[PDB]
């Protein structure tokens, strides 16, 4: 179990800098390189750079010298620093370990970085109430920033028939999404349906009970 | 840089069917690598050194090629192979990735089940009315949703969002959200969403009247 994990700030203002830490385990940074990759939302993978076990570095010239990678072996940490972020630096950032064929054998979970001067805002949560053998209900999660929010149903116990839509960025600069679940008509009197909405950037948790009108 | 070209960018295959995706390097490389990525979670190493399977990759995958010309093949397409596959070269700097091939499972036609939701009273107190139309578990992806308010076609005030192909059943789901001011929401009676899809003999219309 080689593991890597990114920690980073989430929101960064334009022209300010980005720092992310990659904390590793199951391997020694003195013997192995660590690469960095990003993915702009809805787009492809792009390589950023590498620090090798000896501490030597290589960077993508498309970053025009804005990127430095460093590491501290005893702390099991690799540091990425990217200066002067602009809007097009918005991406999910991954650290990765080259392995077989010098391809990226192990990846962190990624950390979303949003480049924006706009401020954090928690969502409003509204019920999508079942109509008058299958019925649908849901929650509308409106007017938050930045991504992401998570939505679970009944604390994660209800998973079958759930569809949580991709968030859309509105004109306002805020995001919205709906989460729905189809359930048996016969459960509507009986069963409790709670959408649990968590928006970590604002420290907002909302549990919204959804019942017939 | 050594640009890698993956075309076509999107393809579909029915279950059991053989599928081949190509990757072309502008300059010759000694080895090509490949990654699989499902729904914007971390990519996974899939094939390294042209033809070697990474761990956990089932034997139905293979890779081949040489020089500028590489491919990845799935002997028999399965529902779990729905993903984006990226080629990648690490033979010369900068390290480069292909643009991706997104592979869809071509299943049987399935008609959406359609649901309409009026705005919550709680939302209305705030001054806005979102009305939601839900298309659940349909195939193929192409579907037309129109909003009609007392018979008038709306435009410019709705947004659609679509799920990825479902893991198990290979269907889509789609929400369409009409946003109105409360004042305007109260100026009209009949709210209808109208759904056109090849699984339906004729369009489905689901409507309500504000009031109950
Ligand atoms: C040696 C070298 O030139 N490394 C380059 C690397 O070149 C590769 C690469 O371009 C690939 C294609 O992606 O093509 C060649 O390699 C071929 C295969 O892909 C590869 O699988 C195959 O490996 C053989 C292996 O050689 C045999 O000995 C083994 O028994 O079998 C395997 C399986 O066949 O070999 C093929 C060719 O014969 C190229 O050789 O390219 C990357 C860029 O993607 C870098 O440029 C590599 O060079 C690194 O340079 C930095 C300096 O800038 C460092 O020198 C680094 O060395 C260290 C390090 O400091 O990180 C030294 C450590 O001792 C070493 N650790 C261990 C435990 O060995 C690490 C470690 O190897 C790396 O961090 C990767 O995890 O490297 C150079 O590697």
């Amino acid at each position: 179990q080689v593991q890597l994990k990114e920690s980073g700030p989430g929101l960064v203002a334009p022209s300010q800098s980005l720092s992310i830490t990659c904390t590793v385990s199951g391997f020694s940074l003195n013997s192995y390189g660590v690469s960095w990759v990003r993915q702009p939302p809805g787009k492809g993978l792009e390589w950023l750079g590498v620090i090798w076990g000896d501490g030597s570095t290589n960077y993508h010239s498309a970053l025009m010298s804005r990127l430095r990678i460093s590491k501290d072996n005893s702390k099991r940490q690799v540091f990425l620093k990217l200066n002067s972020l602009q809007t097009d630096d918005t991406a999910t950032y991954y650290c990765t370990k080259p392995g077989s064929g010098y391809a990226f054998a192990y990846w962190g979970q990624g950390t979303l970085v949003t480049v924006s001067s706009a401020s954090t805002k928690g969502p409003s949560v509204f019920p999508l109430a079942p109509s008058s053998g299958t019925a649908a209900l849901g929650c509308l999660v409106k007017d938050y920033f930045p991504e992401p929010v998570t939505v679970s149903w009944n604390s994660g116990a209800l998973t079958s028939g759930v569809h949580t839509f991709p968030a859309v960025l509105q004109s306002s600069g805020l995001y919205s999404l709906s989460s729905v679940v189809t359930v048996p008509s016969s459960s509507l009197g009986t069963q409790t349906y709670i959408c649990n909405v968590n928006h970590k950037p604002s420290n907002t948790k909302v549990d919204k009970k959804v019942e017939p009108a | 840089e050594n640009v890698l070209t993956q075309s076509p960018a999107i393809m579909s295959a029915s279950p059991g069917e053989k599928v081949t995706m190509t990757c072309s390097a502008s300059s010759s490389v000694n080895y090509m690598h490949w990654y699989q990525q499902k729904s914007s979670t971390s990519p996974k190493l899939w094939i390294y050194d042209t033809s070697k399977l990474a761990s956990g990759v089932p034997g139905r995958f293979s890779g081949s090629g040489s020089g500028n010309s590489y491919s990845l093949t799935i002997r028999t397409m399965e529902a779990e192979d729905v993903a984006t596959y990226f080629c990648f070269q690490a033979s010369g700097y900068p390290l480069t990735f292909g643009g991706g091939t997104k592979l869809e499972l071509k299943r049987t036609v399935a008609a959406p089940s359609v649901f309409i939701f009026p705005p919550s009273d709680e939302q209305l107190k705030s001054g806005t009315a979102s009305v939601v139309c839900l298309l659940n578990n349909f195939y193929p992806r192409e579907a037309k949703v129109q909003w009609k308010v007392d018979n008038a076609l709306q435009s410019g005030n709705s947004q659609e969002s679509v799920t990825e192909q479902d893991s198990k059943d290979s269907t889509y789901s789609l929400s369409s959200t009409l946003t109105l001011s409360k004042a305007d929401y109260e100026k009209h009676k009949v709210y209808a969403c109208e759904v056109t899809h090849q699984g339906l003999s004729s369009p489905v219309t689901k409507s309500f009247n504000r009031g109950e």
